[PDB]
C-alpha cells in the first residue's frame, strides 16, 4: 500500500485532512525535498509554486502533483512552511518520511531537490538547484494507470 | 547384485574418502546414524533394520588421521574395523611402508577384505585412493594391490593417485615416492586415473573465485569426481556404462592406462544466476586444456580415447550433436588408429550438491576421463627430478638402511623410461 | 612474563 | 538438533516439543522423543524485530525472502569496516528488482545503549534489541563470541566479529558467508551469498 | 600411541625444560597440581605422548630431571609447575663437574649414569612403542656436554633406532662466560655427530639478538630466552598432540631433511614475533610469517644463513589457514631467492599444516632448516680450539682424571671432517 | 529390591506399595507383601530435574531415551580427564541421528554450591541440584561414594566418582560402563553404551 495511512496531508483551512489513496492516478508525481531557513529553498518554493499553480491549473484535469518532504528540525516550523506550500505534504511525526530521505539519499546543500517519481516508487528523474531550469521535467511523462 | 568396495590408503587418501563418503551418503539420503527415517546397494551393506555401513577400509599408517574419524561426526557410520589404523607413520618412506611395519597390519587388512567381498557374488571391482608422494600411501598400498591380484585375479582395480605436482611439492623426498611407486602399479592396476592437487588448485581459483581453499575445498571435487563415475551403478540412466566397460573402451594396450580427469561444470552460485549450462557448453569446458585435473597440456597430446559421463536432465539427441562438435574442431588432436573413440553415458539423476559447501546447484554435469598421450611429461618431470637426486646419492641411506637392497632405484628408472618409450611409439 | 605476554598474546 | 545440541533454543525446543507430543500421546502408538523433522518452533516472537523507527515488524513479515543474522559490534574496526560493504551490497539487492528480497537482522555484541544506538542510527535494515535475552540465546545458538568467556560445549567460537549467517526457518544455518573462517575471505564474501535455495518458509 | 622421552641435562637444560613443560602444560590445559582444566577433547586425546596417568588421575611429565649439583633442581621443584614432576625422576647430583668435560663424562659421571638408566628404561618400557627421546642440555658445561653426551650413547647402543632428537645450545661467538667453551664444544661435537639423529642448534647471542629488534625487550631474563626456545620446541612436535591437514613426526623430520647421516644440524626459527607496539599493527596470515622464518633476523642460531646455502628445509604451521597460499608460497621463497637454495636437490623444503595454534595466536610456524651457513659455527670454534690446544693450555684439567692425549686429536679430526663435508656441498 | 535390597529408594519403593497394596486390600484374592515385578516408582519429583536453562524437565519426558545418571566431582582429577570425552560422546550421539538417544543426569560429589554451579556450567545434560536429598538417595542406591562416610550396609563398594549408572525406568541398574570398576577401562568405556536396548519405559 506504499504509503499507507494518513500520513499524506492534503491542505485545508479549519481541519486538516489525508488525501485518498488513489488519488495519483493519471497524474505525475515529484517529490520536493525541502528545509525551512534554507536560503536557496527561499527562492526554489516560489518558482516551483508559481509553476504549480500555472501547469496545473490550465488544463481541466490535474497534471502534476508535489509531494513535501522536509528537513526541518523544529514542528512548528514545520508547520508554518506546510502552511506556505500549497501542495501535498507529509507528516512531521511520520516515519515513512524518513523512509523516504533514507532511500533516496537527502544529505543532511544539496537541498532543496526534485525527485519525479513512478507508479511503483522508483526514481524517475533527478533534478537539483545548484548554481529556468524547472520547465525540464515534463507532467506528460509520468502518465500514471 | 552390483557391488564396488572402496580402499582409502594414507591419510591423503583418507581426507578424499571423507569427502567422498559424506557425498555418497547426502545422495543416498543416509544420516550419519546409518538409517533413513535397493539402488543404493553398491556402496552400502544392509544392517539388520534399516542400517548401512559403507563398503570401504581406512588404512593409514598414522593414528591421528583415523582416530579423528572415529572421534568426529560419523563416528557410527563406519563400522569399527574397517577403520584400521597402525602406531608409527612410514614417515614418506617408501621402504618402510613396504619392507618393515606396513606386514603387521595388512594381514589385517586382508582379512577384512575376505570379510565383506564374499557377502556377495557380483562384485564389480575395487577403487583405490591414495597418495604416491607419502610413505604409507605408496607403500602400503603397493603390498596391497601385489595381495589384491594374487587373491582376486581377474577384478578390475581402479586408481585415484595424488601425483606430486611439477611446482608445488610439500615435501623433498617424494621424487623417490613416485618412480617406486609408478614402477609397481604399473603391473598392479588396471585404470589408473591422474589427480594432481595444484590442477585442483587453479580450478577452484578462476571457476569458483576461491582465492584460498584448504584440501576440505579440493576433496569435494574430487569426490563429486567419483559421484559421477560410479552413478551408473547407483541410478537408471539412458544409456550407462559399468565401471567393467572402462577397461575394455579406454585402454588400448595393456601398459597404457594412465589418464586424466575433467568435471564442468564446477561453477558458484552467483556464477549459474548469469549462465545457462546447456550440453555444449559443458562439454566444450570439460574439453578446455585448462580444466584439466591433472596439470598437463594436451595441446601437445594425442587423444586416444575418451569416455564422458553426463549426468542429468540430458537427453541423448544433443549428446550426440554436441560430441560432434568436439570432432570437427581441429585444436583437439586424435589418434589415427582410434577413428572413434568415444563411449559416452548418461543418467538421470541430477548431481547432489553439499550444505554450505561451495559448489552450486545445477542440473547437468560432465565428468571426462581421457586417455591422452600427455601423460609423456607428467613423467619426464620425474624423468629429471629423480636424475638429480640419484646423481649423487641423496637421501638412499634411508631406504637401503631400512632394509631394501641398492638396486629398486634403478630398475625402477629403466621401468618408467621404457614407459616413455612406450607412449612416444604409440602417437607416431 | 614479558615472553609470556608477547608469545601468547592475543590483545 | 541443528546446528549444535547444546543452545538454549535446541534445549527450549525439545522441552515445547515433547510437552506437545505428551499432550497428543495422553489425548490418544506415537514415536517418542520427536524427530527433528516433525520437531517445530517458532524463532522469532512477535516483540522481537524493531526497524530503524523501532515499529514492531512481525514474525509472519518474514514471508518469502532470505534473512541474515549480522552478528556485529560497534567498536569493532573490522566491523566498521564491513558495514558500509553489507549496506552497500542490501541497498543495492533491494533496489534492483521489484520486490524485496534479502534482509538483514543486527544481532548486537555492544556493551551499552549509547553504543547501540550509535550503531544503530547507521543502518536501514532490522535489528533486536539489546536487553532482550534473544541476543544471547542466538549467540550461544550460533556460537559467536568475542573472546572465549562462556563455557561452550565441545565446539569452539564457530567465528568472531563480524559474522553474517542466513538463517532457515528452524535456525540451521542455510549458508555461512566466510568473513572469519577457514576461508578467510573477508569483506567480500557477501557475494557468495545464494538467495534462490534460501528461502525463510 | 607415540612418546617423547624428555632428558634434562646440565642447568642450562633445566631451566630450558622448566619453562617447556610450563608451555606444554598450558597449551594442555594442565593444573600445576596436576589436574585437568580446559574441558576439551582436542587437549586431552594426544596427552599420552607427553604425560602419564598416575592413578590419581593426575599427569606426570615422562622427563628426566639430571644435574651434578642439586642447586638448579631445588630451583626447579620450588619454582612454578617444579610441583608437576615426579620426584623419583631428578637424578641428584652431589659433587658436580665443574664445567670440565672429562669430570662429566669419564670419572664423575660414572657414577650416576647407571641411577639414570635406570629411570630411562623404566619410562621407556612403560609403554609398548615410543617415537624417540628429545635431550636438552648445554655444551658450554661439564655436566651438560660431558654426562648428557654419555646418556645420549648409552641410549643408543640399547634403543638403536629410536629418534635421536636434541635441542642443544652451543657457545656464542662475540663474548662468553666459561673460558673453557672450545675444549667442551669439540668433545661434545665428535661424540653427537654420530649418535645423534638431529640436532637444533641455539646460541644466547642470537636469542639475546631476537629479544632487542624485534621484540624491543630492554630487559629479557633468562625465562624470557628460555620461552623462546620452548615455543619451537614444542613447535616442532605439533603434530603428535594435535591433528592437522598434513601431519608430521619428528622422524618425518629426520628422513626429509638429511640426505646424508653424517650432517644433521638444524637452524631453527620461530614466527610470528612482534612487539608491544606493533603487535596490533601488523597483519597476521601466511604470506608474512614466510618472510619472517627466512630472515637473517630471527634464526635463533648465530649462524647468517645467506652466507652458505640452505641444503633442506622443513616449515611446520599451526593454526587455521588455507593450504593454497601456504602451498605456493614456498615455492616464492624459493624462486626469488634462487641462489639461496641448491639446485641439485629440486623443491628443497617441506610444508606440514596443523589444525591446532599456540594459545593466543590464530597460526604461527616453526622452521628447521639444514643449512650449510652452520660452517662458521663450526669454524669459530675450530680456530678458538686450536688456539688453546697449540700451547697445552688447560689440558691438564682433563688429562690428569681418566684421559689421555690422542681423542682430542680424534675430537679436531672428527670436527673437521664435518667441516670439509658441507663446503663440498656450498 | 534390584540393585541391593538395603537401599533407601528401594526401602521407600517397598514402604509405598505396601501401602497401597493394604489399601486396596482392605477396600477389597491379593498377595502381600507385594511382588517385585509389580513395585511400582516415580525416580524424579516434579520439581526435581534441571536443565541448562535453569527451567524443571518433567520425568516422563525422558521415556524413550537412553538416560544415565553421571555421578562426579569438580575437584577430582578422574572426572576432569571424563569430562571432555564424555561431551563428545553426548554430542556425536545426538547430532548423528534423526531423534534424541541418550541423556545424562547428573549426580554431584561437589563440597559446596559455588562448585556445584562451576562444575554444573561445564555440563549441557539434566542435573539434580546438591541440597536435594535425591542426590544422597541416589548414591546410597547406586553404592557410589569417595570415602566411607556413609555405613554401607554390609556392602563393598560398586564404584568409586566418576560414574555412569545406565538407568531403567524403575531405578534398574541396566548396564555399567566399566570406567573405574574390575574392568579399568577409562574413557573408551563409553563406546560399549548399548542405547538400542537399555530404554527408559
Ligand atoms: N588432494 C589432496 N591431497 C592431499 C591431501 N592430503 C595430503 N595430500 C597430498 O599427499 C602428499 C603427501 O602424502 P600424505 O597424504 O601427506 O602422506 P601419506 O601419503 O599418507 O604417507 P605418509 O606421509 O607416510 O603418511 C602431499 O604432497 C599432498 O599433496 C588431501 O587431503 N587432498
Ligand atoms: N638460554 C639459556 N642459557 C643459559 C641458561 N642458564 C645458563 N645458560 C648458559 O649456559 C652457559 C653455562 O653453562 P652451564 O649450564 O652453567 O654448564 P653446566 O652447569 O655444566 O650445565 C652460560 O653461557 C649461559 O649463557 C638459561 O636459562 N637459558
Ligand atoms: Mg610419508
Amino acid at each position: 500500500c506504499f504509503f499507507g495511512p494518513d500520513v499524506v496531508k492534503r491542505t485545508q483551512q479549519g481541519n486538516y485532512v489525508p488525501v485518498r489513496p488513489d488519488h495519483f492516478a493519471g497524474v505525475s508525481v515529484a517529490l520536493f525535498f525541502a528545509k525551512a531557513g534554507h536560503s536557496k529553498c527561499a527562492q526554489i518554493v516560489p518558482v516551483v509554486r508559481q509553476f504549480y499553480k500555472t501547469t496545473n491549473f490550465s488544463g481541466e484535469k490535474a497534471v502534476i502533483e508535489i509531494i513535501y518532504v522536509s528537513l526541518d528540525k523544529d514542528e512548528q516550523d514545520f508547520e508554518r512552511v506546510r502552511a506556505l506550500m500549497p501542495w501535498c505534504s507529509v507528516e512531521y511525526k511520520s516515519c515513512l518520511r524518513k523512509k523516504l530521505i533514507e532511500r533516496y539519499r537527502v544529505p543532511n546543500t544539496a537541498i532543496p531537490l526534485l525527485i519525479v517519481i513512478g507508479p511503483n516508487g522508483e526514481e524517475a528523474g533527478r533534478m537539483n538547484f545548484q548554481q529556468f531550469v524547472l520547465q525540464r521535467w515534463d507532467y506528460r511523462f509520468n502518465k500514471w494507470p | 547384485m552390483r557391488e564396488v568396495i572402496s580402499i582409502h590408503v594414507g591419510q591423503a587418501g583418507i581426507q578424499i574418502g571423507n569427502a567422498c563418503w559424506e557425498l555418497f551418503c547426502l545422495e543416498h539420503g543416509i544420516q550419519p546414524d546409518g538409517q533413513m527415517p535397493d539402488a543404493f546397494n553398491t556402496f552400502f551393506s544392509e544392517t539388520g533394520a534399516g542400517k548401512h555401513v559403507p563398503r570401504c577400509v581406512f588404512l593409514d599408517l598414522e593414528p591421528t588421521v583415523v582416530d579423528e574419524v572415529r572421534t568426529g561426526t560419523y563416528r557410527h557410520l563406519f563400522h569399527p574395523e574397517q577403520l584400521i589404523s597402525g602406531k608409527e607413520d612410514a614417515a614418506n618412506n617408501f621402504a618402510r611402508g613396504h619392507y618393515t611395519i606396513g606386514k603387521e597390519i595388512v594381514d589385517l587388512s586382508l582379512d577384512r577384505i575376505r570379510k565383506l567381498a564374499d557377502n556377495c557374488t557380483g562384485l564389480q571391482g575395487f577403487l583405490m585412493f591414495n597418495a604416491v608422494g607419502g610413505g604409507t600411501g605408496s607403500g602400503l598400498g603397493c603390498l596391497l594391490l601385489e595381495r589384491l591380484s594374487v587373491d582376486y585375479g581377474k577384478k578390475s582395480k581402479l586408481n585415484f593417485c595424488s601425483w606430486p605436482s611439477p611446482q608445488v611439492s610439500t615435501a623433498v623426498v617424494e621424487p623417490y615416492n613416485s618412480v617406486l611407486s609408478t614402477h609397481s602399479l604399473l603391473e598392479h592396476t588396471d585404470v589408473a586415473v591422474m589427480l594432481d592437487n595444484e590442477a585442483i588448485y587453479d580450478i577452484c581459483r578462476r571457476n569458483l573465485d576461491i582465492e584460498r581453499p584448504t584440501y576440505t575445498n579440493l576433496n569435494r571435487l574430487i569426490a563429486q569426481v567419483i559421484s559421477s563415475l560410479t552413478a551408473s551403478l547407483r541410478f537408471d540412466g539412458a544409456l550407462n556404462v559399468d565401471v567393467t566397460e572402462f577397461q575394455t573402451n579406454l585402454v588400448p594396450y595393456p601398459r597404457i592406462h594412465f589418464m586424466l580427469s575433467s568435471y564442468a561444470p564446477i561453477i558458484s552460485a552467483e556464477k549459474a544466476y548469469h549462465e545457462q549450462l546447456s550440453v555444449a557448453e559443458i562439454t566444450n569446458s570439460a574439453f578446455e586444456p585448462a580444466s584439466m585435473m591433472a596439470k598437463c597440456d594436451p595441446r601437445h597430446g594425442k587423444y586416444m580415447a575418451c569416455c564422458l559421463m553426463y549426468r542429468g536432465d540430458v537427453v541423448p539427441k544433443d549428446v550426440n550433436a554436441a560430441v560432434a562438435t568436439i570432432k570437427t574442431k581441429r585444436t583437439i588432436q586424435f589418434v589415427d588408429w582410434c577413428p572413434t573413440g568415444f563411449k559416452c553415458g548418461i543418467n538421470y539423476q541430477p548431481p547432489t550438491v553439499v550444505p554450505g559447501g561451495d559448489l552450486a546447484k545445477v542440473m547437468r554435469a560432465v565428468c571426462m576421463i581421457s586417455n591422452s598421450t600427455a601423460i609423456a611429461e607428467v613423467f619426464s618431470r620425474m624423468d629429471h627430478k629423480f636424475d638429480l637426486m640419484y646423481a649423487k646419492r641423496a637421501f638412499v641411506h634411508w631406504y637401503v638402511g631400512e632394509g631394501m637392497e641398492e638396486g629398486e632405484f634403478s630398475e625402477a628408472r629403466e621401468d618408467l623410461a621404457a614407459l616413455e618409450k612406450d607412449y612416444e611409439e604409440v602417437g607416431i | 612474563a614479558v615472553a609470556q605476554l608477547l608469545r601468547s598474546s592475543a590483545e | 538438533s541443528q546446528p549444535v545440541f547444546a543452545s538454549p533454543l535446541n534445549v527450549e525446543k525439545r522441552r515445547l516439543n515433547e510437552e506437545r507430543a505428551l499432550m497428543q500421546a495422553q489425548k490418544a502408538n506415537i514415536q517418542l522423543p520427536p524427530n527433528y523433522g516433525d520437531m517445530d518452533l517458532i524463532l522469532f516472537p512477535e516483540g522481537s524485530l524493531k526497524n530503524s523507527n523501532n515499529t514492531v515488524i512481525p514474525q509472519s513479515h518474514l514471508k518469502g525472502k532470505s534473512v541474515a543474522l549480522y552478528f556485529a559490534d560497534g567498536a569493532d574496526p573490522k566491523c566498521a569496516s564491513l558495514l558500509p560493504f553489507l549496506l552497500n551490497y542490501y541497498r543495492t539487492m533491494n533496489e534492483g528488482g521489484a520486490n524485496q528480497k534479502i534482509e538483514i537482522i543486527f544481532v548486537s555484541l555492544d556493551r551499552d545503549r549509547e553504543a547501540f544506538e550509535s550503531h544503530r542510527a547507521h543502518m536501514p535494515w532490522l535489528s533486536i534489541d539489546l536487553e532482550n535475552p534473544l541476543t544471547e540465546i542466538l549467540k550461544r545458538h550460533f556460537r559467536v563470541m568475542k573472546e572465549y568467556e562462556v563455557p561452550t560445549y565441545g565446539y569452539g567460537s564457530r567465528t568472531g566479529v563480524p559474522s553474517v549467517i542466513v538463517i532457515g526457518s528452524d535456525g540451521r544455518e542455510a549458508q555461512f558467508l566466510p568473513i572469519c573462517s577457514g576461508l578467510e575471505e573477508g569483506d567480500r564474501a557477501l557475494l557468495r551469498w545464494d538467495w534462490r535455495n534460501t528461502k525463510f518458509a | 600411541m607415540r612418546e617423547i622421552v624428555h632428558v634434562q641435562g646440565g642447568q642450562c637444560g633445566n631451566q630450558i625444560g622448566a619453562k617447556f613443560w610450563e608451555v606444554i602444560s598450558d597449551e594442555h590445559g594442565i593444573d600445576p597440581t596436576g589436574t585437568y582444566c580446559g574441558d576439551s577433547d582436542l587437549q586431552l586425546e594426544r596427552i599420552n605422548v607427553f604425560y602419564n596417568e598416575a592413578t590419581g588421575g593426575r599427569f606426570v611429565p615422562r622427563a628426566i630431571l639430571m644435574d651434578l649439583e642439586p642447586g638448579t633442581m631445588d630451583s626447579v621443584r620450588a619454582g612454578p609447575f617444579g610441583q608437576l614432576f615426579r620426584p623419583d625422576n631428578f637424578v641428584f647430583g652431589q659433587t658436580g663437574a665443574g664445567n670440565n668435560w672429562a669430570k662429566g663424562h669419564y670419572t664423575e659421571g660414572a657414577e650416576l649414569i647407571d641411577s639414570v638408566l635406570d629411570v630411562v628404561r623404566k619410562e621407556a618400557e612403560g609403554c609398548d612403542c615410543l617415537q624417540g627421546f628429545q635431550i636438552t642440555h648445554s655444551l658450554g658445561g661439564g655436566t651438560g656436554s660431558g654426562m648428557g653426551t654419555l646418556l645420549i650413547s648409552k641410549v643408543r647402543e640399547e634403543y638403536p633406532d629410536r629418534i635421536m632428537e636434541t635441542f642443544s645450545v652451543f657457545p656464542s661467538p662475540k663474548v662468553s662466560d666459561t673460558v673453557v667453551e672450545p675444549y667442551n664444544a669439540t668433545l661434545s661435537v665428535h661424540q653427537l655427530v654420530e649418535n645423534a639423529d638431529e640436532v637444533q642448534v641455539i646460541d644466547n647471542e642470537a636469542l639475546y639478538d631476537i629479544c632487542f629488534r624485534t621484540l624491543k625487550l630492554t630487559t629479557p631474563t633468562y625465562g624470557d630466552l628460555n620461552h623462546l626456545v620452548s615455543a619451537a620446541m614444542s613447535g616442532v612436535t605439533c603434530c603428535l598432540r594435535f591433528p592437522g591437514q598434513l601431519n608430521s613426526d619428528l622422524r618425518k623430520l629426520a628422513v626429509n631433511l638429511i640426505p646424508f647421516p653424517r650432517l644433521h644440524f638444524f637452524l631453527i626459527g620461530f614466527a610470528p614475533l612482534t612487539s608491544r607496539g606493533s603487535q596490533q599493527y601488523r597483519a597476521l596470515s601466511v604470506p608474512e610469517l614466510t618472510q619472517q622464518m627466512f630472515d637473517a633476523k630471527n634464526m635463533m642460531c648465530a649462524s647468517d644463513p645467506r652466507h652458505g646455502r640452505y641444503l633442506t628445509a622443513s616449515a611446520m604451521f599451526r593454526g587455521r589457514m588455507s593450504t593454497k597460499e601456504v602451498d605456493e608460497q614456498m615455492l616464492n621463497v624459493q624462486n626469488k631467492n634462487s641462489s639461496y637454495f641448491v639446485e641439485w636437490i629440486p623443491n628443497n623444503m617441506k610444508s606440514s599444516v596443523c589444525d591446532i595454534p599456540p594459545k593466543g595466536l590464530k597460526m604461527s610456524v616453526t622452521f628447521v632448516g639444514n643449512s650449510t651457513a652452520i660452517q662458521e659455527m663450526f669454524k669459530r670454534v675450530s680456530d678458538q680450539f686450536t688456539a688453546m690446544f697449540r700451547r697445552k693450555a688447560f689440558l691438564h684439567w682433563y688429562t690428569g682424571e681418566g684421559m689421555d692425549e690422542m681423542e682430542f686429536t680424534e675430537a679436531e679430526s672428527n670436527m673437521n671432517d664435518l667441516v670439509s663435508e658441507y663446503q663440498q656441498y656450498q
